[PDB]
RNA sequence: CCCGCAGAAGAAGCACCGGCUAACUCCGUGCCAGCAGCCGCGGUAAUACGGAGGGUGCAAGCGUUAAUCGGAAUUACUGGGCGUAAAGCGCACGCAGGCGGUUUGUUAAGUCAGAUGUGAAAUCCCCGGGCUCAACCUGGGAACUGCAUCUGAUACUGGCAA
RNA sequence: GUAAACGAUGUCGACUUGGAGGUUGUGCGCGUGGCUUCCGGAGCUAACGCGUUAAGUCGACCGCCUGGGGAGUACGGCCGCAAGGUUAAAACUCAAAUGAAUUGACGGGGGCCCGCAGUCGUCAGCUCGUGUUGUGAAAUGUUGGGUUAAGUCCCGCAACGAGCGCAACAUGACGUCAA
């Protein structure tokens, strides 16, 4: 581009709206089956966020203790197996539990320490 | 803030004496200087660039103690401070005092010298205190019925003392005459790694 | 001579059967003192791949007026998609490079100088646009011999 | 159209140098001559000569050393559509001082180096290296 | 060191003793040398093999993951 | 802040170890359970999952998430492109606009030089000083790249005249 | 009012080795203009290629691009009798999409040959060293003119040699099918 062109004319988490965390409530909870080439079942869950944004969050870690109406916290992460989960639920924030029998990576599953 | 730990397993996985025991018997009969800490320690892989950096960093760390935050501050004050950005944080490490306790000789560690931690007269219990050109360091009389300073002083005794200070007995006193240049130090540590890892 | 290896590379090619697998190695040697020349090599097996490279940069060294272990001025080297710029440094900069970059001007005994690469950092391109750059530089000499001038005239 | 005159004998030294030419001819005119001078005083070109008097030519001797062209580049940096002009202490240094800038002053058409010692800035004509 | 014989029991012997495979076999190497088998203890068995000079042909370590077999072919002049 | 008392006594964790990236083994599991920043890992000998032993990095913190710049020359003024990768209007005429061959004179708008005024203090930076050190506090300087005015220069650009 | 409206190459000006044509003027076989086609040098280019009709070296001004999709779509405006054109987003979704070139394999592509037309197959192949070419994957050698049952042999040739096969004295090359 010339001097002249540019004088005239010059040079993922949208749910969180830039907050760390947000809480919201669980309005369904399901397993979904990853893309190839991967198998399993993946534990997700639909949450309504405080802010009125409805998303799909993922479930970490063995086993979780959500139902409907399980009020979480959601923190940002994508699985890249499931398109269109951009949230994480934090383990060990309010109704969520912590992962039973985790000794290693404990503050990432939220379990305190044996 | 401080480790305390192993201390052979460090020179250990440095693979080189750092000089932190007291020498009352060998580094070969007290450890294998030979071979890296743990199961896969006979082993020795290639090492890349990033690995090196971070070795030759992480040995002029362990030799003083100076935990990263720390040592992080020396290389940013190293490089504002004009001329030679590796000299010159080498020369701010050597400035340190905590160094002077046990080089002088009342430590037999630097560990045991910063258990025990007067310049210019003036009580100083800081391991960081940067000690200057013309400065009278210098021991108490409260603590000289202590048998680790006696001890420390005839381990300090068979080294080689320091050729740009000046230790006496007794009143147990030395000048931090000048900063020492690079060529008083050894020809092993490779500090322009440090520069450039920090760089990075 | 310093030898550095830069990089380790497996190719394929198709055949009937299948993939015959080899490797190639990008490799620099100098003297430490403005002489530097870079070798590529290619075998089935990685130790023969990095023979042929030693033994080809050997005999592919240029000379490279140096300044105090520093540029004589600001460089651009260009080659292929890679495009490279070198600048001269104070003592104790250190080599402020790229680890292709950093290579070269190690064993051609470049103690300080200041490096960008551009464009593409594919390492076989930024080695030959490095060696460019460096070969290409002019001392204050050969500058007051082409102008016909004293160097203190220049 | 022709709109830079002096990006234009910038050009046929730069041509006539990369195909090994002995002179190069181009019209003439005050301001070529004042740069084809400063050329000449550092050693870039051989000689230059105008003939003529209604339509006078400009003929600059090259000059190679070793086989090399001995002007290795040569830029216009000032173009009529972007004009620069530099302080005395904001002078441009070609090749860490082993070329020169070419520089418009009040006192002449003069080097950067000759320009800094006179304490004047000025346009920034070329490079030349 | 020559004897076809005691050269395959070198080679069969130091991978019994943790010997790198190729180590052995360019060691051994008119000459061939095949060794075959879960060489590095690989689940992927696989045959390599080293000649130098002729070998005209027309003119077992037994490890921890496995058997590895070894053939040696030595050309040793004619008749 | 100092002196005295008692006794190692009251005081170490967090993440990570497939590559990128510093750090590897065994056991459990068997495309499951699960991991994942990116590539990927897991279908019976998994350094990638989970535990353990060992190790690496940080340390009264360590990780994770969010957010900004960087790396990104990936909006390119410095510093990029457009035959085929994204990119030349289907072609032309043409107003505004941008640009303008050559000589002399003049002007002094751009430009350049100097001076003066201003550009708060703090902050940043430099040399010092003070708290045992440090952070922190602080003296003087430098800087504040700017703006305005006045006095000059006149090569180049612009205006005017020929 | 749009086309692969294409040279997929904006307009104007200057400069920078050659060769062979076409077409159309003009001066004395020899010049000198215009337009145009093919090859190629430096240089340029990721490569393919471009190469004085530049994609080289520069200057002036304009138009345009910013991952693949969603989409040249929606909404709004303007234009159109209509068909539609023109201007022109977003949410959302992926870690690619893409260009050129390389080795294979494949073709209801071409040429030239062969066979009653464990395995492929006793098919005549398969490779390496060094040198050279290419930024590189790679290439060359091994292709080509002949000839042979045969990479058999001869002759040429940036290759020079060598190995395993062929042959010679049943014999199954490197490999393929996780057979
Ligand atoms: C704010 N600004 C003026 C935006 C703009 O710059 C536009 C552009 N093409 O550059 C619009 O189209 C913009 O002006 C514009 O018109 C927008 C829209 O029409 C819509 C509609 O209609 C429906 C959903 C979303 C949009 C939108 C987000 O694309 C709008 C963006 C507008
Ligand atoms: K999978
Ligand atoms: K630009
Ligand atoms: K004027
Ligand atoms: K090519
Ligand atoms: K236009
Ligand atoms: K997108
Ligand atoms: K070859
Ligand atoms: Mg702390
Ligand atoms: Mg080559
Ligand atoms: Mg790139
Ligand atoms: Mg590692
Ligand atoms: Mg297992
Ligand atoms: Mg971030
Ligand atoms: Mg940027
Ligand atoms: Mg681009
Ligand atoms: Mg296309
Ligand atoms: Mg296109
Ligand atoms: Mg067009
Ligand atoms: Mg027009
Ligand atoms: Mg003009
Ligand atoms: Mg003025
Ligand atoms: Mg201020
Ligand atoms: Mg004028
Ligand atoms: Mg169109
Ligand atoms: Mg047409
Ligand atoms: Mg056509
Ligand atoms: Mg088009
Ligand atoms: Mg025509
Ligand atoms: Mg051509
Ligand atoms: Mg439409
Ligand atoms: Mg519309
Ligand atoms: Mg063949
Ligand atoms: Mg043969
Ligand atoms: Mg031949
Ligand atoms: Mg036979």
């Amino acid at each position: 581009a010339t001097v002249n062109q540019l004088v005239r004319k010059p040079r993922n988490v949208p749910a969180l709206e830039a907050c760390p965390q947000k809480r919201g409530v669980c309005t369904r909870v399901y397993t979904t089956t990853p893309k190839k080439p991967n198998s399993a079942l993946r534990k997700v869950c639909r949450v309504r966020l405080t802010n009125g944004f409805e998303v799909t969050s993922y479930i970490g870690g063995e086993g979780h203790n959500l139902q409907e109406h399980s009020v979480i916290l959601i923190r940002g992460g994508r699985v890249k197996d499931l398109p269109g989960v951009r949230y994480h639920t934090v383990r060990g924030a309010l109704d969520c539990s912590g992962v039973k029998d985790r000794k290693q990576a404990r503050s990432k599953y939220g379990v305190k320490r044996p | 803030a401080r480790y305390l730990g192993p201390k052979l397993k460090l020179s250990r996985r440095e693979g080189t004496d750092l000089f932190l025991k007291s020498g009352v018997r060998a580094i070969d009969t007290k450890c294998k200087i030979e071979q890296a800490p743990g199961q896969h320690g006979a082993r020795k892989p290639r090492l890349s660039d990033y690995g090196v950096q971070l070795r030759e960093k992480q040995k002029v760390r362990r030799i003083y103690g100076v935990l990263e935050r720390q040592f992080r501050n020396y290389y940013k004050e190293a490089a504002r401070l004009k001329g030679n950005t590796g000299e010159n944080l080498l020369a701010l490490l050597e400035g340190r005092l905590d160094n002077v306790v046990y080089r002088m000789g009342f430590g037999a560690t630097r560990a045991e010298a910063r258990q025990l931690v007067m310049v210019n007269g003036r009580v100083v219990n800081i391991a960081s205190y940067q000690v200057s050109p013309n400065d009278v360091v210098s021991i108490r009389e409260k603590a000289k019925k202590q048998s680790r300073v006696k001890a420390a002083l005839e381990l300090a005794e068979q080294r080689e003392k320091p050729t740009w200070l000046e230790v006496d007995a007794g009143k147990m006193e030395g000048t931090f005459k000048r900063k020492p240049e690079r060529s008083d130090l050894s020809a092993d540590i490779n500090e322009h790694l440090i520069v450039e890892l920090y760089s990075k | 001579l310093q030898e550095k290896l830069i990089a380790v590379n497996r190719v394929s090619k198709t055949v009937k059967g299948g993939r015959i697998f080899s490797f190639t190695a990008l490799t620099v040697v100098g003297d430490g003192n403005g002489r530097v020349g870079f070798g590529y090599g290619k075998a089935r097996e990685v130790p023969a791949a990095i023979q042929k490279a030693m033994e080809k940069a050997r005999r592919n060294m240029i000379n490279v007026a140096l300044n105090n272990g520093t540029l004589q001025h600001p460089v651009k080297g260009v080659h292929t998609g890679s495009r490279v710029f070198m600048q001269p440094a104070s003592e104790g900069t250190g080599i402020i490079a790229g680890g292709a970059m950093r290579a070269v001007l190690e064993v051609a005994g470049v103690h300080n100088v200041l490096a960008k690469a551009y464009g593409s950092t594919n390492p076989i391109n930024v080695v030959r646009a490095t060696i460019d750059g460096l070969e290409n530089m002019n001392s204050p000499e050969m500058v007051a011999a082409k102008r016909g001038k004293s160097v203190e005239e220049i | 159209s022709m709109q830079d005159p002096i990006a234009d004998m910038l050009t046929r030294i730069r041509n006539g140098q990369a195909a090994n030419k002995a002179a190069v001819t181009m019209p003439s005119s005050k301001l070529k001559v004042a740069i084809a001078n400063v050329l000449k005083e550092e050693g870039f070109i051989e000689d230059f000569k105008v003939e003529g008097d209604t339509k006078p030519e400009l003929e600059l001797t090259l000059k190679y050393f070793q086989g090399k062209a001995v002007v290795e580049s040569i830029q216009r940096v000032s173009r009529p559509g972007l004009r620069i002009y530099k302080r005395k202490d904001e002078l441009p240094k070609v090749m860490a001082g082993l070329g020169i800038a070419v520089v418009s002053t009040s006192k002449g058409v003069m080097t950067d180096r000759a320009a800094r010692q006179a304490g004047l800035g000025g346009e920034i004509i070329c490079y030349v290296a | 060191e020559l004897d076809a014989k005691l050269v395959a029991d070198s080679i069969t012997s130091q991978l019994e003793r943790r010997v790198m495979f190729r180590r052995a076999m360019k060691r051994a190497v008119g000459i061939k040398v095949e060794v075959s088998g879960r060489l590095g203890g690989a689940e992927i068995a696989r045959t390599e093999w080293y000649r130098e000079g002729r070998v005209p042909l027309h003119t077992e370590a037994h490890t921890t993951y496995g058997v590895i077999g070894v053939k040696v072919w030595i050309f040793k002049g004619e008749i």
